[PDB]
């Protein structure tokens, strides 16, 4: 992405970077599916 | 200076200091290397059942590098170029100005 | 009665000391200050 | 590396370029780039 | 880090692991034990129920099974506590071992504490030698003036040796309570008493 | 050089011959002499030096005895081997063991002492009094405990004072069984009846002592209470041990009860030890006018006979008083309680009445007691002499190299005047001054919320004395400088900086100057981090509201529209 | 000035002495007895032995013809336990004790915490580490206590030759290794364990000057050169805003 | 703070005052409720009510 | 308060982390060795120096401005400005200020001299 | 993120309001850069920080001064100093709590 105003991108292929990427991966599948589960309570809830 | 002069070898030099290293820190042979490790929350601990980069191994140790995300000693050969073009850009742009 | 038995070892323990009455500041570990200045910090709303 | 930044960074030498003053600057400062990745290295081993 | 290290001690210190044994040499006698971080038993219990109504069976017999337990749930106890403080000591290590130089003890400091440690090896040694009361933090008990080390509060440092006026820490001359010298305190204005 | 050598003497003139002014200081009645009390930093050093050397004297005697009890156990052990020594050899090493406070050594062997019936009544009694380690207690006393006895007992609970206690309970135990089996009309009473058992729970009570707090409370309360349930009856050092226990706890009025009921009905049996409980308890509860009391008391009766001991902590006692402050109300001209040491010397003068002899006060305390003399005791001898001039002035002249003048009569000159207070009552009543005093300046000054915060630190005030002639008004004035003031020219004053081009700007741009951003490589600029996260803040209200599109309410349904 | 050393000097001592206490109580036994019953800990709080003294006296209070209570039996043993340990506890402390009282750096900044805040529960050694320090091997407990020495000794001899009453670290903790004296610094302070032990040498326990000098050394060149860089800079700095190499003196500078 | 890092030198910088043990560390006694806890379950007698002193938690109803 | 000679080598052997040893040394023609972990305050700069934020300090000397509790020695060739530098950081409240005379001088046997002041008076 | 930051800087200018941290006017001014006024009752920088240097100005422990025995026993700043032995903070706390003064 586009860094925080102070810093730099560490290097692709960096341990740090590359858990870091993978961390965000997983948080946003996660607040994906809760967004949708969401949604679909609200379906059958009949909002 | 006398005293001193250079070193060749860290403070752990071999596998079989480490061995002892490992031990004296505190860590048990039996329980401490079957702890399970977590990934991001995953519990990585699922063996081959994924697919990332990442080295597979238990200990952190095996996991260090630089504060600027830089190995140039037991990096893979991608990191190595990487991390070496790092240090590059860096110190041309130091001893340019 | 019998050495060393469950009454015994109670009574050795000696007389109990209750929570109320101790004065434990943020750490948790008895105060520093005088009592006086102790009571005051922890004194009642008003 | 710093005897090799030494050499190379002698009176006139192979691994300069004296032709302008901007490739002279170019080759001074690969040199030093150079050693200066050296020396990073130099200071990860002990510990890494 | 060192706030970190203690919750988990006394996080472990509290916590309770449980233990069965049952007898190997055939009366049907269990145990079940609940143990504590400290070592100590909150629970020690005989069940009759697996045996048969024979029993016959001497305190002996009783005593090695309750030790069984005992070991079972210490043993327990031990192994919970190494899966629940391990993976932060692990990285703990990492920590400590390749960031040492933001520590005291890395680098340029590291010089420092070895000599420290050294001197309180040292001092250790006289304080048993004095009867395990310490000589004076000032220095004052010593033979020579070469033994005082150069970072005693012993060294006179002030303005100047000779003239008092210039002998003060603050800009104006303080005085204890009456009215007395603060400042260079005279020989028997410092009391040593119990 | 010095500021107060400071003139006393006008300018010679005939002012001095035409005016009755007087030419000296009329004597001021109500200061002392001065006289010599007080030592070198040399003597104070030897003083010091001398000590640590005797702690360390008695710190190896401790380490030989130790080394050789230590020795004869291993000798006894390997050595001796198969063969079973007799009875008394183990339990004379066993004593000795406990004796030096490895109570760890002894317990095996006591064990298999009384497993095998070799301890009766008093061996008990031997071995449970051993548990308190009273070689051990010589060296606490001497070197750590700065041979305060009430000191000593705190700290040798120091030493394993729980595991001490928990074995001198389970020794008790043993002993009481083994009582009743010698014992075996007074069948049902015969084993407490007995006074191996009263020795025995004595024994209990003088080894609990020098456990810890928790222990030394547990005497009066549990262990009495359940001598008197078991049916034991007591002797005096069983009633002067629970007072030593009250006492070290500070609990006097419970002492001083126990000492009460003896003096009426047992009195013919009361030993000095409970005064000493006494002194001890009081003065452990710092208050030292009971200390004293008790003391004067002991006089009077002149039996049972004051030890060194009781000397000693009477004496104690008053150092101790002798050295605490005051609150601050009392503490604005000296610090009052010194007054306490100059009953030493009358004490002193008691104490060869009594027969306790001088020399039997521990180092420490005849140091704090000889300066304690040095201070106020002189003979009629130097008092004939103490007030000639030249001591008098030698005394000055000590204060004048150690540059405090201030309080000297002869050496200080006062200047500054108190005005009068004005009234309301009248501008035109003419005040005078009736008469004259020099009192400390602490009595009347400006209340601390009128005047500029802290004047020592943030001004340097001179009081000096115009050079010009003065007409009227008066000849010092006060002349103070702020700390930091500087010349308004300043700037012109010093070298030339590279600040100089920043001259009257409100905020510069210090960042662009600076040294840094050519230094670094990287070089983040704090400010506009901070800045653009500022503007980032300003669009989470920049935010505009998107049309919504009503839809048709009806009461039978929900309507769907689509795009389209 | 020196406050530093001073305060490190102090903490170090105190460190010392709590060491060489967990290696003193570490290997010894503890004997809690309630009603006849004996047991008997390790000062890693681990239960050796559970006996019954004297059975002639004893037996006939738990019956035994008489059924076992198993209750009152249960309740004594865990009541041994219990003073067995609150004793090793005790123990703990009480080194603590006698540290704080004969330390007078630790004295002279006033604090009633420090009384507080290492405690039983805090102080080596450590029930629920009882296993990983006791069930260790003799090389492992030697290596584990920081003998260098001793570990490549015994690993050698390995390799070329290639209810019991004692607590089983009384066999490689001896006396003299109470002695404060002896504790390698890596071993001194084990919440920094890792990092202590590169200031140690490679095969014995003592500090290696070399090793320190080296890491020194380090940091001071690369420190120097800093240094010259802003000194530059900063010149460069005065002469550019300035517009000439001179400078004023000081009004003071005439005389 | 994986993926991105501070300027190298701002980390240099850091690293000039080092963390020392006394001062510039936190107290290893922060509130925590197993601190607490651990301060509560210290206390003699209630130590001896928890183990020995209240007839046994598995054994009986009370 | 000053600090001696053997002060200085134990703090070159043995240094303190929050210790710091600040080089007063005005002119850079006169400077040149580097006294083991100081710093370059020169004495010029100073009152200006001290009234800057923690920020400013960083940006114009290229190190973090000591803070008020810290240990402080100064230095210079003489221990003059050394001296006069102090009355600057004193004024300013610090709280540990030490001057450490001779100090460079001694230090590296140069002799210089930070003013030239000469003990001679001129005749009245 | 933006939130965190802007909190932070908001509270150190508040501080500065507070107890008038900073420098006033510019500080090039020709009379030095020093100069500064001081308002009845109003708390400023130099304040602060000449109170501070009152308090530890070469100070190298709490204890100090306790060279002098009338400093020493002081209660003023807690009872902490005059506890040495286990014993008698022990006897502190069993004091404290059945409600008596302490010794």
């Amino acid at each position: 992405g586009a860094p925080p105003p102070g810093m730099f991108l560490r290097p692709a292929h960096s341990f740090r970077r590359l858990a870091g990427e993978l961390k965000r991966r997983r948080a946003q599948s996660i607040l994906d599916e809760v967004a949708r589960a969401q949604g679909m309570l609200d379906l059958f809830e009949r909002q | 200076e006398r005293r001193a002069l250079w070193a060749e070898v860290g403070p752990i030099s071999d596998v079989g200091s480490a061995v002892t290293a490992w031990i004296r820190f505190g860590n048990d042979p039996v329980l401490h290397t079957a702890v399970p490790t977590m990934l991001g929350g995953k519990f990585r601990n699922q063996q081959r059942e994924k697919e990332s980069l990442l080295p597979n191994s238990s200990s952190p140790f095996a996991y260090v590098e630089d504060y600027m995300g830089t190995n140039l000693v037991f990096g893979s050969p991608v990191h190595a170029k990487e991390s070496a073009a790092v240090w590059a850009t860096y110190f041309e742009r130091r001893y340019a100005s | 009665d019998t050495q060393n038995d469950k009454k015994q070892l109670a009574r050795r323990l000696g007389r109990y000391m209750l929570f109320a009455n101790r004065s434990l500041d943020d750490t948790g570990f008895p105060t520093d200050a005088r009592a006086d200045d102790y009571t005051r910090w922890m004194a009642p709303p008003s | 590396a710093t005897a090799t930044l030494y050499y190379a960074t002698k009176p006139l030498s192979n691994s300069l370029d004296y032709a302008s003053p901007y490739k002279y600057r170019r080759s001074l400062i690969t040199l030093c780039s150079n050693y200066g990745v050296e020396t990073a290295y130099t200071t990860q081993r002990p510990l890494l | 880090y060192p706030a970190a290290v203690r919750y988990g001690v006394e996080l472990c210190t509290v916590l309770t692991a449980e233990g069965k044994f049952v007898d190997e040499r055939g009366s049907g006698l269990s145990a079940r034990c609940v143990v504590n971080g400290t070592g100590a038993a909150e629970s020690v219990v005989f069940d009759t129920a697996n045996c048969n109504g024979t029993n016959t069976t001497s305190v002996e017999d009783a005593l090695r099974v309750a030790h069984g337990a005992l070991r079972s749930a210490q043993d327990r106890h031990n192994t919970l506590a190494a899966f629940r403080l391990g993976p932060l000591s692990k990285q703990s290590q990492v920590l400590l071992f390749c960031g040492v130089n933001a520590y005291e003890f890395g680098g340029k400091y590291a010089r420092t504490y070895a000599y420290a440690f050294e001197k309180a090896k040292k001092e250790l040694e006289a304080t048993a030698a004095s009867g395990f009361m310490a000589p004076s933090l000032s220095h004052e008990d010593t033979e020579r003036l070469s033994d005082q080390p150069t970072t005693s509060p012993s060294v006179d440092r002030f303005a100047s040796t000779t003239h008092p006026e210039q002998r003060k820490a603050q800009f104006v001359p303080r005085v204890g309570p009456g009215s007395t010298p603060l400042e260079d305190p005279a020989a028997d204005q410092k009391s040593e008493w119990s | 050089m010095l500021s107060q050598n400071v003139a006393k003497t006008t300018v010679p003139s005939y002012y001095m011959i035409r005016t009755n002014l007087p030419h000296r200081k009329p004597q001021n009645q109500w200061e002392g002499v001065y006289y010599y009390s007080g030592i070198t930093k040399r003597q104070r050093h030897l003083i010091l030096l001398h000590r640590k050397r005797e702690r360390e004297a008695h710190m190896r005697s401790f380490n030989i005895s130790r080394a050789s009890v230590l020795q004869r156990l291993e000798q006894l052990s390997g050595d001796r081997k198969q063969e079973s020594l007799p009875p008394h050899v183990r339990l004379d090493l066993a004593v000795r063991l406990a004796q030096h406070g490895l109570y760890q050594q002894a317990t095996p062997i006591v064990d298999e002492l009384h497993h095998q019936k070799a301890l009766h009544a008093g061996h008990y009694a031997l071995l449970i009094n051993a548990l308190a380690c009273p070689r051990l207690g010589q060296r606490i006393l001497h070197c750590d405990a700065q041979c305060d006895p009430a000191l000593t007992y705190k700290l040798l609970g120091d030493e394993n004072g729980e595991e001490r206690a928990q074995e001198a309970y389970r020794w008790f135990d043993l002993a009481l069984t083994s009582l009743a089996v010698d014992c075996g009309h007074f069948v049902p009473y015969l084993p407490q009846g007995t006074a191996a058992a009263s020795h025995i729970t004595n024994a209990l009570m003088r080894t609990l002592l020098t456990c810890g707090y928790t222990h030394v409370a547990a005497i009066p309360d549990s262990v009495y209470d359940r001598m008197g349930s078991m049916g034991i009856s007591p002797t005096i050092s069983t009633y002067e041990l629970v007072m030593l226990a009250l006492s070290l706890q500070g609990n006097m009025v419970e002492a001083e009860s126990i000492l009460s009921f003896l003096r009426s009905h047992h009195s013919e049996h009361i030993t000095v030890e409970s005064f000493n409980a006494l002194l001890l308890g009081h003065r452990e509860a710092r208050q030292f006018d009971c200390c004293d009391a008790i003391w004067q008391e002991l006089v009077d009766r002149r039996w049972p006979r004051a030890s060194p001991l009781t000397a000693e902590l009477y004496l104690r006692s008053i150092m101790d008083h002798a050295n605490t402050p005051t609150s601050e109300p009392l503490q604005s001209f000296a610090n009052i309680n010194v007054v306490e040491k100059k009953k030493v010397p009358l004490v002193l003068a008691q104490m060869d009445e009594l027969g306790v002899p001088r020399t039997h006060l521990s180092r420490v305390l005849m140091d704090e007691v000889e300066d304690s003399l040095r201070k106020f005791q002189t003979y009629r001898s130097r008092f004939y002499e103490w007030g000639r001039a030249v001591k008098q002035f030698d005394f000055i002249e000590f204060r004048r190299r150690n540059g405090w003048l201030y309080d000297l009569h002869l050496m200080k000159c006062t200047t500054k005047q108190v005005g009068p207070l004005r009234d309301f009552n009248d501008p035109d009543a003419v005040q005078g001054a009736v008469a004259t005093a020099e009192i400390p300046a602490f009595f009347n000054e400006r209340p601390a919320w009128e005047r500029p915060p802290l004047e020592e630190t943030l001004y340097v005030t001179t009081n000096k004395e115009r050079y010009d002639d003065v007409r009227g008004g008066d000849i010092y004035y006060d002349d103070t400088r702020g700390l930091h003031d500087r010349s308004p020219t300043w700037m012109n004053e010093v070298p030339e900086t590279r600040y100089d081009r920043l001259y009257g700007v409100n905020h510069p741009d210090i960042a662009k100057i600076g040294i840094r951003r050519h230094l670094n490589v990287e070089y983040v600029n704090r400010k506009e981090v901070v800045e653009r996260d500022a503007a980032l803040m300003k669009k989470t209200l920049s935010s505009g509201r998107r049309l919504r599109h009503r839809v048709e309410s009806s009461r039978t349904h929900r309507n769907a529209g689509s795009l389209s | 000035s020196f406050r530093y050393t001073n305060n490190l000097i102090g903490a170090l001592k105190h460190r010392l002495l709590l060491e060489s206490s967990y290696r003193e109580i570490a290997s010894r036994k503890f004997i809690g007895n309630c009603r006849g019953v004996e047991v008997v800990c390790s000062g890693y709080g681990t239960v050796l032995a559970v006996q019954l003294t004297d059975k002639a006296v004893w037996e006939s209070f738990y019956r035994k013809t008489g059924s076992l209570d198993l209750d009152k039996l249960a309740e004594s043993i865990k009541t041994a336990l219990w003073d067995a340990t609150r004793k090793i506890r005790s123990a703990k402390e009480a080194a603590l004790h006698r540290s704080l009282s004969h330390n007078t750096r630790m004295r002279a900044s006033a604090d009633l915490k420090h009384w507080y805040e290492e405690d039983a529960n805090t102080l080596r050694p450590l029930a629920f580490e009882a296993l990983k320090h006791e069930a260790a091997t003799p090389w492992m407990q030697l290596v584990q206590h920081g003998k260098k020495e001793e570990a490549a000794a015994l690993l050698k001899e390995f390799e070329q030759k290639g209810n019991r009453e004692q607590p089983p670290l009384a066999s490689t903790l001896k006396a003299e290794d109470s002695n404060p004296a002896t504790i390698p610094i890596g071993s001194v302070h084990p919440l920094f364990t890792p990092a202590l032990v590169q200031i140690e040498e490679a095969g014995g326990g003592s500090v290696s000057n070399e090793a320190v000098c080296r890491a020194q050394l380090w940091e001071l060149s690369r420190d120097e050169q800093l240094f010259w860089e802003r000194v530059e800079l900063i010149r460069k700095g005065q002469v550019a805003s300035i517009g000439s190499s001179h400078k004023r003196g000081y009004a003071d500078e005439a005389a | 703070n994986d993926i991105y890092r501070h300027s190298f030198e701002d980390v240099q910088a850091c690293h000039t005052q080092r963390v020392t043990e006394r001062d510039r560390t936190m107290p290893p006694y922060l509130p925590t409720l197993p601190h607490f806890v651990a301060i509560i379950k210290k206390d003699p007698h209630i130590s001896f009510l928890l183990h020995i002193g209240l007839p046994d938690r598995n054994s009986s109803e009370e | 308060h000053q600090v001696y000679l053997k002060d200085m080598l134990h703090l070159m052997r043995y240094p303190e982390p929050y210790t710091h040893i600040i080089d007063c040394r005005t002119s850079t023609q006169k400077m040149h060795r580097w006294v083991p972990h100081s710093l370059w305050l020169p004495r010029d700069e100073v009152e200006y120096a001290l009234q800057l934020s923690a920020d400013e300090f960083l940006d114009m000397y290229g190190f973090r401005k000591p803070d008020k509790s810290d240990d402080v020695i100064l230095l210079s060739h003489n221990g003059i400005y050394s001296e006069q530098a102090g009355w600057e950081w004193k004024k300013q409240f610090f709280q540990h200020v030490y001057n450490y005379r001779g100090g460079t001088n001694e230090l590296f046997g140069e002799s210089y001299s930070d003013m030239n002041v000469s003990d001679v008076l001129s005749p009245w | 993120r933006a939130s965190r930051t802007t909190a932070e800087q908001q509270r150190e200018e508040e501080r500065a309001q507070r107890f008038g941290l900073g420098r006033q006017g510019a500080l090039v001014q020709d009379g030095g850069p020093d100069q500064r006024t001081l308002k009845k009752h109003t708390n400023d920088e130099r304040i602060v920080d000449a109170m501070l240097f009152q308090q530890n100005a070469y100070r190298k422990t709490p204890t100090d001064e306790h060279w002098n025995p009338y400093i020493r026993r002081s209660t003023e700043n807690g009872v902490g100093h005059l506890l040495q032995n286990k014993f008698d903070i022990m006897r502190r706390e069993d004091r404290l709590s059945k409600g008596e003064q302490d010794l």
